[PDB]
């Protein structure tokens, strides 16, 4: 059976798998190639079904592709759209629909990352518009429209605790800190060399001056805000860094995306644990269970969802 | 109307996305022919056999509207100047499907962008695809007024916008097209995608895109103000820009999502038609220039050729042109015999080249108008146009007019002239040999006689334009030398260009000449300061003329005899462009040269940098005497 207004097939580029504290597997779509070119919003109440259609809780089409996805507590779906807008998406009270609270088109091009605050009440947006802004999700406006970049903005990372607290990263090879409460809110941050493009990044869930960044020549790289010279650094990918997501574990672990098509899981040290060639075609993101701590749940533009066994 | 059309970077359905932008008035459409964020992989496996479609079925439009309403647009991931080479060897691969899948549909223009200083490898992977098959097709290099880097907001606290003025720094965007299209040899194929920001550069920097190829103009939605009814406009300065770019006829393009959400699509589109509408009307100059805008022509050599009737008829219709030659004789006749002599001293009045006779009724209407006495002589070479100038003889004319069919150097005149008229003349004054042609005729001229035009001068400034230089570098034929186009001048209405240093005077030559030795021979040296990075293309030539006394006629701008549409300044070109700094001066060095035989020009650039001398022994470009 098939929910309401859900269609009966899903869109072949599977481009966010994020899991609720539940343990529903939200799940982000776009059609890259063909006739038609628009995206889908689904929930998995049962994650061991998907990507299967006629199997899942929840699920909807939307106007145009899903570049980025993010979760807005527990009912909550924010969406970076190709359409130069930022949509929040409404779940049903019976988690049955998935219908549409707001959709602003702010962005004068595709929207690519978006990042929710800490609150759960603002949210950060980053576009090939090479604007960055700070979005109020109850009114439904931008508060604070950034343009700190020079190129294209690629990653938008949120800080764990602070709201006034993100980073950003740009074919620009800028890695700029975020503080809305400086009168100059943002701060280029990075390693001694120039290096090759930032192209991912992602805080430390339990140590807060600390964070990780992606090259697009495969290079993890391990940054404290303070120190402003990276200390460690591992070569983990022959191919662009897509993502970076730590385990829900008190020591975590960093599962480790890339265009190479594998997933890398790597400890403190950034040293390899873990690796799966699972995929025939680019890994495009990772979420670990929140009821099993050593499941890790990947999704590809193969519309594979593989579900791992971290040691 | 206005050419315009609609910038996307996110088209879901083809076909409903472009009946919309039509609905909005949209003459055609810019958009991905690979989805934007699709980034194929052409060398490692598994992403390698990454299965099919790569994009959308060529069956979703008729061939007709992929010719006639789609740009296509270059995928934004492909970079083939990145650093890695990974990048580098994917965005090659990708670039060439992605043209190659852009000249298989049809369309009528591609747009790539120039968003950075290196673009060498972008440059030679273009380079390859235009030189592979010979095709029509359009390149739009999507070009910045301001590099963005010196546009972003000043918050970065270690990192501050520098406030210190780089006047060549602010000119970078045009270093990066000028380097990108000099790479790719002047391709006629590429053109430039202006992209005009929130606030406009510096005046020199608007400057620097004189003469440059400008195909369209790119105007985002974040640029337009808000005016007190909620519309979108523009500042004062950016509509002086649209009324510049108006001039050049660019199609102009829509970018950016709407702002103005109280309103429509067409909002934007609106206040363009209505700038449009309310430009300072074409005057008569520029309503009859109106198709011959850079349009290269042979300068007329009326002497060595007889010319066409048509071509008499066009240089008639400037009735400017003869109420001067009309005051000129007015004047003259009163200046030469008084109110008491008014019907016993008949003036000999010769028209030296009568054509079909305009000047020749000029002369009658000024004879009538002193109300003094006048014999006419109507001497012409052409016998096309004799045959004119008989009928004119016999049904109007009568007894008074005189029909000479010769040439005025080897006329034997039966009694000597008190005033000598003629129209010799061409865009660079003595360039159809007026000195040649009225010193064989001065003998028959009376010891006190008057010559109408009695002095002339050429003016000479150098230009840049880069299309005018592609639309010379385009006259190469077959069984002639390979440049030998460069070694001649054109009269060309000079439109996309700049004019980089005022008009100074090159030659002048006075009638009669009083001199014991004639030589007609010149040379000259003119020191051109240049306040300008530019580069050098060639040089405009014009003409100033005294018909007698204060009564001239001119085409060159500063003096420019108003409504003479006629004349269009001539144009010397140079073999290869030369680089000019802010500071520095042109020199150039002209000479007119002949022989018993011929006629013409060599010139030479000594400064900043030499230059060859170009027509040496008039090789590539000869007057016949
Ligand atoms: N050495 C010479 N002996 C006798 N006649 C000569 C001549 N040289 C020229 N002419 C004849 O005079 C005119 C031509 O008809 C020409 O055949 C004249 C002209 C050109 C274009 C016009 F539209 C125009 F109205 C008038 C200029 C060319 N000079």
């Amino acid at each position: 059976n098939l929910p309401p207004n859900a269609p009966a097939c899903m869109e072949r580029q599977l481009e966010a798998a994020r899991y609720r504290s539940d343990g529903a597997l939200l799940l982000g779509a776009s059609s890259l190639s063909g006739r038609c070119w628009a995206g889908s919003l689904w929930l998995f109440k049962d994650p061991c079904a998907a990507p299967n259609e006629g199997f899942c809780s929840a699920g909807v089409q939307t106007e145009a592709g899903v570049a980025d996805l993010t979760w807005v507590g527990e009912r909550g779906i924010l969406v970076a759209s190709d359409s130069g807008a930022v949509e929040l998406w409404e779940l049903d009270e019976n988690e049955t629909l998935i219908v549409s609270k707001f959709c602003k088109y702010e962005h004068d091009d595709i929207v690519s990352t978006v990042s929710v605050l800490s609150s759960g009440t603002q949210a950060v947006s980053g576009s090939k518009d090479i604007c960055i802004k700070v979005w109020d999700l109850a009114q439904q406006v931008v508060l604070s429209s950034y343009r700190a970049h020079a190129a294209q903005v690629t990653c938008v990372a949120a800080s764990p605790h602070k709201d006034s607290v993100f980073l950003s990263c740009s074919e620009d090879n800028r890695i700029l800190l975020w503080d809305t409460r400086c009168p100059k809110p943002a701060s280029q941050i990075g390693c001694s060399a120039p290096g090759y493009l930032p192209t991912s990044l992602a805080w430390h869930p339990q140590q807060s001056e600390v964070f990780v960044f992606g090259d697009e020549n495969g290079t993890v790289s391990l940054v404290d805000t303070k120190s402003t010279s990276c200390v460690l650094s591992s070569a983990v990918h022959s191919q662009c860094v897509t993502g970076l997501v730590f385990s829900p574990h008190s020591v975590p672990f960093l599962a480790s995306l890339s265009e190479d098509c594998s997933l890398a899981v790597l400890d403190s040290s950034l040293s390899e644990l873990f690796r799966s060639q699972a995929h025939r075609d680019f890994v495009r993101d990772a979420t670990w269970s929140p009821l099993n701590h050593s499941l890790l749940t990947t999704v590809g533009w193969d519309h594979q969802v593989v579900h791992h066994v971290v040691p | 109307r206005v050419s315009s059309g609609r910038d996307l970077n996110c088209v879901p359905e083809i076909a409903d996305t472009l009946g919309a932008v039509a609905k909005q008035g949209f003459d055609f459409l810019c958009m991905p022919v690979f989805h934007p964020r699709f980034k194929r992989e052409f060398i490692q496996e598994p992403a390698k056999n990454r299965p099919g479609p790569q994009t959308r079925s060529d069956l979703l439009l008729s061939g007709r509207d992929w010719n006639t309403l789609i740009v296509g647009k270059l995928s934004p991931w492909i970079r083939p100047d990145s650093k890695v080479e990974k990048i580098r060897r994917n965005s090659e691969a990708a670039m060439l499907q992605e043209l190659n899948f852009g000249a298989y549909l049809g369309l009528p223009a591609f747009l790539l962008p120039l968003n950075q200083e290196d673009n060498t490898n972008l440059a030679r992977v273009l380079t390859n695809h235009i030189h592979t098959g010979h095709h029509s097709s359009m390149f739009w290099m999507r070009v910045p007024l301001v590099a963005p880097e010196d546009l972003r907001d000043d918050i970065i606290e270690n990192a501050p916008t520098t406030h210190t003025e780089e006047y060549s720094g602010e000119e970078k965007t045009w270093m990066w097209w000028h380097n990108f299209r000099t790479l790719c040899d002047y391709s006629k194929r590429i053109a430039v995608a202006l992209e005009i920001g929130a606030d406009l550069p510096s005046n020199h920097v608007i400057d620097r895109w004189l003469g440059e190829p400008i195909k369209a103009a790119i105007l985002p939605t974040s640029i337009f103000l808000t005016n007190k009814k909620g519309f979108p406009v523009l500042s004062k300065m950016h509509q002086r820009l649209i009324f510049r770019l108006l001039k050049l006829e660019v199609q102009f393009i829509i970018t950016g999502t709407n702002h103005h959400s109280e309103k429509e699509f067409c909002s934007y589109l609106q206040y363009l038609e209505y700038l449009s509408q309310n430009r300072p009307p074409p005057n008569a100059y520029e309503l009859f220039a109106k198709g011959y805008e850079d349009y290269l022509q042979s300068p007329l050599q009326p002497l060595m050729d007889n010319l066409e009737s048509q071509t008499y008829e066009v240089f008639e219709k400037d009735p400017i042109k003869y109420s001067q030659y009309q005051q000129a004789i007015y004047k003259c006749l009163l200046d030469r015999v008084p109110e008491e002599e008014k019907d016993t001293n008949v003036q000999v009045l010769m028209v030296l080249g009568a054509g079909r006779g305009p000047l020749v009724n000029a002369s009658l209407r000024a004879a009538k108008q002193a109300d003094r006495r006048i014999k006419l002589y109507a001497v012409e070479k052409n016998p096309n146009a004799v045959v004119t100038l008989e009928n004119w003889q016999f049904e109007e004319w009568g007894s008074q007019v005189t029909v000479v069919s010769s040439d005025m150097r080897e006329w034997v005149a039966p009694e000597k002239a008190d005033i000598i008229v003629s129209e010799l003349l061409g865009s660079f004054a003595d360039n159809e040999l007026s000195p040649e042609c009225l010193d064989g005729a001065q003998h028959f001229l009376k010891d006190d006689g008057v010559s109408i035009p009695g002095e002339y001068t050429s003016f000479l400034a150098p230009i840049s334009s880069s299309k005018l230089y592609n639309e010379v570098r385009a006259c190469r034929e077959k069984d002639r030398d390979p440049e030998a186009q460069f070694e001649m001048p054109y009269v060309v209405r000079l439109h996309n260009f700049h004019q980089l240093s005022a008009p100074q005077p090159c030659f002048t030559f006075s009638h009669p000449n009083r001199d014991p030795m004639i030589d007609n021979n010149r040379y000259c040296t003119l020191e051109f300061p240049v306040e300008v990075n530019t580069v050098l293309h060639g040089f405009a030539g014009y003409f100033e003329t005294v018909l007698y006394q204060d009564i001239t006629l001119s085409i060159r701008p500063e003096t420019h005899s108003p409504g003479m549409f006629s004349w269009f300044p001539i144009l010397f070109p140079i073999k290869q462009p030369i680089t000019v700094r802010e500071g520095q001066t042109i020199c150039v060095r002209f000479w007119r040269c002949s022989n018993s035989k011929k006629v013409w020009y060599e010139w030479a650039v000594t400064a900043p940098v030499c230059s060859a001398i170009h027509n040496p022994t008039g090789r590539s470009y000869t007057i016949g005497l």
